[PDB]
């Protein structure tokens, strides 16, 4: 499929649930066939996106 | 011979008057001399025994727009016998002539036909001084830093008149400069 | 007299004058002392006053079409002066 | 042959701005028939076109200046002598306003 | 050496001036001049992350650290004063391996997101740790986070990328007025925020973009719009305020992408406002393109300029030699105010004045006018007696100057005039001229604090010309600066604020208007940018045309269009506040087919059937000098010739109604503002 | 004024006429080292740059787009000067604004504040 652009295509991904304070973001399982690294802090209620590759993750504690 | 041995030994054969600054480094034995003791000089390295240099490498330019004198001719030689390299260079002008130097190194004539051609400096008495690089028509000397990089005109073929004209610059996309330069340097 | 009747012969008088004045001295002594009671008998009348530090004393009118009258002032006296404005006063009339 | 040395005074200036202007002129039927154009223009008015444009650079007093102006004016020239030039190029070459430049464009 | 910068240094004090050794070579400083000033001045330039030369000086990100013979410890050049007779020692290897060690742990926590980074070209931390660090990278473990909190419509904040350097915090208390930003917590994982929802409300809130070094603050509009080293900048000078603060205009082709501050010690200081900031926008929406012609359905229908100027021509014949009024807009260079002066007067018609309060305004004496204390001269004042003013909203860069006064000097304001937030302790005296009359009797304690304070300066806000009791008002003021004796030869302390760009420019041309009832029974009305002016005065058939480059209100009732150029593809001169005289550069090309103002006022002239000495833009300016002389003198700064004793007396009574605000958007003042898609939003959460 | 070598440049004539800012750039607000002050550059106004009607491509027809910035940087004010005045351009020089050193201390973040008098 094409219709769909990358800006309504990487909303419809579930956000990622990991326990911790930050959770570390590389892109590719391969770290040197992703993007740097982007440590985010997912303290807020809603998801806290990935700044380079668009994933959202979010707190599954509390 | 040793770099440091040209230098002493240069300096102190050479006469005083002709050489007005000189300097020596790893990077190579630079003459700055006068421009009318440029051919005297030449010779004399041409000619003595211990300091024979017999080939001419080539004859640079470099445009300094912000000093009386803006150009500035260097001419790169070497001693093919004693292997060394000597780097003599002397400043010009837009209207100052300087004297060629084709009757020590014949290949020379190239050499000034096309510093002339970019830079726009003559020579005395040079045979068949013309511009060698540019087309036939040039109008301005481009090694020049007023020359724009994209120049003034450009080429193209009209239907009306059956042959390759020449128009103002139109260019369909401008040069994009970069500004990369930054402080703390 | 002929003070009131200027506001009916020209508008926008201007008058300049340089700050150090080695010259335009005199043009400050004049409008110092002569503007307050010219203005006061003369309501309704722009007289500007233009500075401007490194020129020279000149002293323009402006009448009904916009015509443009300068008078040089550059070496004249205060009586000189307020007659040069007599006569720029008439000659709109 | 080679280049001349410099001009001291105007005089000088003055004799290589003549004999530039003769060799030009003694160079006009060679370049009338070498192009191949004979009744298109006749050689007197390029003696008039080269007379003025050695006319318009009148204000210049520095003699390198002017002897610098002689040798382009000599390489011009010998350019144009060679079958180098393209062809008709030298007839092309050597041949209130506010509202007219108001309604066009805003540079003028 | 030279100074690096050139630094011009003020000895106040000839016979105190310390010598020292900064790394050798002695130079002279005065008393004080930390040792990060002195290395400036011999021509040293030292790395610096909390220092600003605008703030106060912070002694943390310990990155300025150098050696001194007799110090144990490396100190804080930035904070450390200078004592004569020092062995300062910066290329060492103290010195140097304390500044790879403290940028080391500076970006041990760092984020690695220099790509999507909105300031990765010009980023202080990166350029400097090219110079000043090691490049091999000792850390290995897991960084620290920071979550995001959104403050502001224009302001992008990533507080990940924050070393915490609290330089935002010591603007925002000291040089913005209001205390909304502070730092929170304690130790590794302290944030700096609001602690709360609300945003940066301030009018000078803008600058946090600039003063940051890092990219954690970074304007939102200009987010990831281009990179630093793919903009042309060109320095040119602001025309939203009176103020004409120095900008740098950076354009990526023929459209502006942002406005940066210019250093100018005199005028604005390093800082902008916001409405001179994010007013860029403006000039990309809703324009004048082309010239357009009122059709007798109402249609509007794009002509050429010959028809166009052929109809304007043809209609100007038919009216009287009067009822040609002719109205200058607020954005105007001077050139084309003379242009328009001048083709008006040649008509036989002398109803010409300039777009907001220029009623009956003298401009008579060139201090009538002007802020005749200079900008940079409001510091040596002791009290401030702010009169129906507000400069807050009308100035915002002489609101730094009296906050940056308040704070340092410990002056006193006694503003008078309706209800207004102000940035600083001020004494509400009154809100009317009935104040005015208590002042100049002293049935208050402000006069006596006025009396025993030297070197007061009474600021008049244009707002009071407006009123019909100018006269009144204006000679009130001046009996109360004669009595207090604030104008002095060696210091005059009377000034007035003007609040339009082409407003001192326009006094100074002398087009001011004589009667009150013009723009009523005059038909040719000549709307030379006057987008505010009240339409509703205009008669219904007037032929009214509008020449500008935003149309908002005034093209809907305009008859003929002519399109103009904004200020950012102009050159023409315009004049400040304190008379100083300063030139535009035309940064951009014009957009659509649009010429610039004075040419097409003297295409009309001519096509009108009038001659003018002039057509270019040089014989404009020589006739300038014929009628204001002073505006083609640009670095000049000529101060007021004579005093206020020149005025005639005005006896009649003042007024009973109080003084009443100007603007009241200040994010809406001019027509590029009004058309702006950032300012719209940015007045509507920032209101209040 | 002394268009001589403007003459002999060989560039197009009508491009000799062009009025030319001299100035030297100030340092920019969005960072704080002075390593690129000092220096002055000639400021021919390439004003026109339409766009290209095909791919949003920014076209231009003025020969001096970016020669000012790109090259032709001269270390002093007086070397830009007689450079216009050789080539014969109206130049129109602005001196740049420098900073105002001012006695600034550590202690004065600390001050007495006065004595708590009533008011
Ligand atoms: C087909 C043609 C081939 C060649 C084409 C070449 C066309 C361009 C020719 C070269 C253009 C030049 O500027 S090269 C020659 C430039 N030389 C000068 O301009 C001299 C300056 N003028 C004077 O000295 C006097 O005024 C003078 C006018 C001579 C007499 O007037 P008087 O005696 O009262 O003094
Ligand atoms: S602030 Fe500087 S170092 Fe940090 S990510 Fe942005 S460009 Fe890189
Ligand atoms: S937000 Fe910017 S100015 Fe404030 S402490 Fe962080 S880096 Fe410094
Ligand atoms: S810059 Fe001086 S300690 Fe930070
Ligand atoms: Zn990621």
């Amino acid at each position: 499929r094409s219709k769909k652009s990358p800006m309504e295509l990487i909303s419809e991904v579930p956000p990622i649930k990991v326990d911790g304070r930050i959770v570390a973001c590389e892109g590719d399982t391969n770290p040197a066939l992703g993007h740097p690294i982007e440590f985010i802090c997912l303290d807020l209620n809603e998801p806290a996106i990935c700044k380079y590759c668009g994933l959202r993750y979010v707190q599954d504690h509390h | 011979m040793d770099n440091q041995f040209i230098f002493k030994y240069s300096w102190e054969t050479l006469p005083k008057k002709w050489v007005k600054k000189m300097e020596r480094s790893e990077h190579g034995n630079r003459f700055d001399t006068n421009t009318d003791y440029l051919f005297q000089l030449l010779c004399f390295l041409k000619l003595h025994t211990y300091t024979r240099v017999q080939v001419l490498i080539d004859i640079c330019g470099v445009d300094y727009p912000s000093r009386k004198r803006r150009f500035e001719v260097v001419y790169n030689l070497l001693s093919t016998r004693y292997n060394s390299r000597i780097r003599v260079q002397t400043s010009a002008d837009e209207v100052t002539r300087i004297s060629s130097v084709v009757s020590l190194f014949p290949s020379a004539g190239w050499w000034e036909r096309e510093v002339w051609d970019m830079f726009g400096v003559s020579f005395i008495n040079h045979p068949d001084l013309r511009r060698i690089l540019t087309d036939y028509g040039f109008e301005g000397h481009p090694l020049r830093k007023d020359f724009p990089l994209s120049g003034y005109v450009q080429v193209r073929y009209d239907d009306p008149e059956k042959r390759v004209v020449s128009e103002p610059i139109e260019m369909t996309q401008e040069f994009r400069y970069f500004d990369f330069a930054s402080p703390w340097e | 007299a002929w003070r009131g009747s200027i506001s009916k012969s020209m508008k926008e008088l201007r008058i300049l004058l340089c700050q150090s004045s080695p010259a335009s001295a005199p043009t400050r002594t004049f409008v110092e002392k002569n503007y307050k009671d010219l203005k006061s008998l003369n309501p309704k009348l722009p007289i500007l006053i233009r500075e401007c530090s490194g020129v020279q004393p000149q002293m323009w009118a402006r009448y009904d079409m916009g015509v443009e009258r300068c008078v040089n002032l550059d070496g004249l006296t205060e009586p000189q002066i307020l007659k040069a404005l007599e006569n720029l006063v008439k000659s709109g009339a | 042959i080679g280049v001349p040395p410099n001009s001291a005074n105007l005089t000088e200036a003055r004799r290589r701005v003549f004999d530039f202007f003769r060799a030009a002129c003694r160079s006009i039927p060679t370049i009338m028939d070498i192009y191949n154009l004979q009744d298109v223009v006749a050689p007197s008015q390029l003696r008039y076109a080269i007379s003025a444009q050695i006319r318009n650079n009148a204000h210049i007093t520095d003699p390198k200046v002017i002897d610098l102006l002689i040798f382009k004016g000599m390489e011009e020239l010998t350019d144009i002598v060679d079958h180098a030039k393209q062809r008709h190029h030298i007839i092309g070459q050597y041949v209130t306003d506010f509202l007219k430049n108001f309604y066009t464009s805003n540079y003028f | 050496r030279n100074p690096v910068g050139g630094a011009r240094v003020h000895f106040s004090n000839p016979e105190d001036a310390i010598e020292v050794f900064v790394d050798g070579y002695a130079v002279k400083v005065p008393k004080g001049f930390t040792v990060l000033q002195a290395c400036e001045v011999a021509g040293v330039d030292i790395p610096r992350f909390c220092y600003h030369s605008r703030l106060s000086i912070a002694g943390n990100c310990r990155m300025c650290l150098v050696e001194v013979e007799k110090s144990p410890k490396p100190v804080a050049s930035c904070a450390m004063p200078a004592l004569p007779g020092m062995k300062i020692k910066t290329d060492t290897p103290i010195a140097k391996k304390a500044r790879e060690g403290v940028m080391e742990f500076l970006l041990m926590n760092h984020p690695l997101d220099c790509p999507i980074c909105d300031q990765g070209g010009e980023c202080d931390l990166q350029d400097q740790s090219m110079a000043f660090g090691s490049d091999r990278g000792r850390f290995t473990e897991m960084k620290r986070s920071v979550v995001d909190k959104n403050l502001g419509p224009l302001v992008k904040t990533v507080m990940t990328r924050c070393i915490q350097c609290t330089r935002c915090v010591r603007f925002a208390s000291e040089v913005a007025g209001v205390q909304d930003l502070g730092i929170l917590g304690r130790g590794s994982g302290e944030e700096i925020g609001t602690y709360v929802e609300k945003l940066m409300t301030s009018e000078l809130s803008g600058n946090v973009i600039d003063i940051c070094p890092v990219g954690a603050l970074t304007s939102k509009p200009f987010a990831f719009k281009a990179r630093n080293w793919e903009l042309k900048a060109t320095e040119t000078i602001d025309v939203s305020d009176a103020v004409g603060s120095n900008i740098r205009v950076d354009s990526r082709g023929p459209e502006v992408m942002r406005i940066i501050p210019r250093l100018n010690e005199d005028i604005n200081e390093e800082w902008i406002s916001d409405k001179t900031r994010f007013c860029y926008d403006g000039l990309k929406r809703q324009r004048l393109s082309d010239p357009m012609i009122r059709d007798s359905d109402g249609r509007f229908k794009a002509v050429s300029w010959r028809d166009a100027l052929a109809v304007v021509g043809d209609i100007i014949h038919q009216v009287k030699p009067d009822e040609i009024v002719g109205v200058a807009g607020q954005l105007s260079d001077a050139e084309s105010m003379m242009v328009l002066k001048d083709f008006v007067n040649r008509m036989g018609s002398d109803n010409v004045w300039c777009e907001g309060t220029a009623a009956g305004v003298d401009a008579d004496l060139r201090y009538s006018y002007l802020m005749n204390t200079s900008i940079s001269g409001l510091e040596n004042a002791d009290l401030f007696l702010l009169i129906g003013t507000q400069p807050r909203v009308e100035a915002a860069m002489v609101n730094a100057r009296i906050c940056k006064t308040v704070r340092a000097s410990n002056a006193k304001v006694g503003y008078v005039g309706p209800p207004a937030e102000f940035n600083y302790d001020c004494k509400h005296l009154g809100t009317g001229p009935d104040t005015l009359k208590e002042i100049a009797e002293g049935r208050h304690p402000f006069c006596t604090a006025l009396k025993n304070a030297k070197n007061p300066a009474i600021i008049v806000g244009a707002g009071l010309f407006n009123r019909t009791d100018k006269n009144a008002i204006l000679s009130s003021v001046e009996s109360i600066a004669q009595a207090n004796n604030v104008v002095r030869p060696d210091w005059n302390g009377l000034n007035f604020l003007l609040q339009y760009a082409a407003q001192a420019a326009a006094l100074d041309l002398g087009l001011i208007q004589q009667s009150a009832k013009a723009l009523e029974s005059a038909k040719f009305v000549y709307l030379m940018g006057a987008d505010d002016v009240n339409v509703d005065k205009i008669p219904k058939d007037a032929f009214v045309v509008y020449q500008g480059h935003h149309g908002d209100k005034a093209v809907y009732r305009a008859n003929v269009i002519l399109p103009a150029s904004a200020f950012t593809e102009k050159e023409g001169t315009y004049e400040n506040t304190e008379g100083f005289t300063q030139q535009t550069v035309p940064a951009v090309p014009t957009v659509g087919d649009a010429r610039d103002d004075w040419k097409i006022v003297r295409a009309l002239s001519e096509v009108s059937g009038v001659k003018l000495p002039y057509n270019s833009i040089e014989g404009v300016r020589s006739r300038i000098k014929s009628v204001a002389p002073n505006l083609v003198h640009t670095d000049e700064r000529e101060p007021a010739a004579f005093g206020p004793s020149l005025k005639p007396e005005c006896k009649e009574a003042m007024s009973t109604t109080p003084f009443q605000t100007v603007v009241e958007n200040f994010y809406m003042t001019n027509s590029i503002t009004r058309a702006s898609k950032i300012m719209a939003q940015c007045s509507a959460v920032l209101l209040k | 004024k002394r268009g001589e070598i403007g003459k002999v440049s060989g560039i197009p004539e009508e491009h000799l006429s062009r009025k030319v800012i001299i100035y030297s750039p100030a340092r920019t607000a969005t960072q704080s080292g002075s390593g690129k002050l000092g220096k002055w550059k000639i400021n021919f106004v390439s004003t026109l740059k339409w766009e290209n009607p095909l791919m949003g491509w920014t076209s231009t027809g003025d020969p001096y787009a970016n020669v000012g910035d790109s090259a032709l940087a001269f270390d002093s004010e007086e070397a830009a000067k007689s450079f216009a005045e050789r080539h014969g351009w109206d130049y129109k020089v602005k001196k740049p604004n420098t900073p105002l050193l001012k006695v600034k201390s550590y202690s004065d973040n600390f001050k007495w504040k006065g004595n708590p008098q009533p008011e």
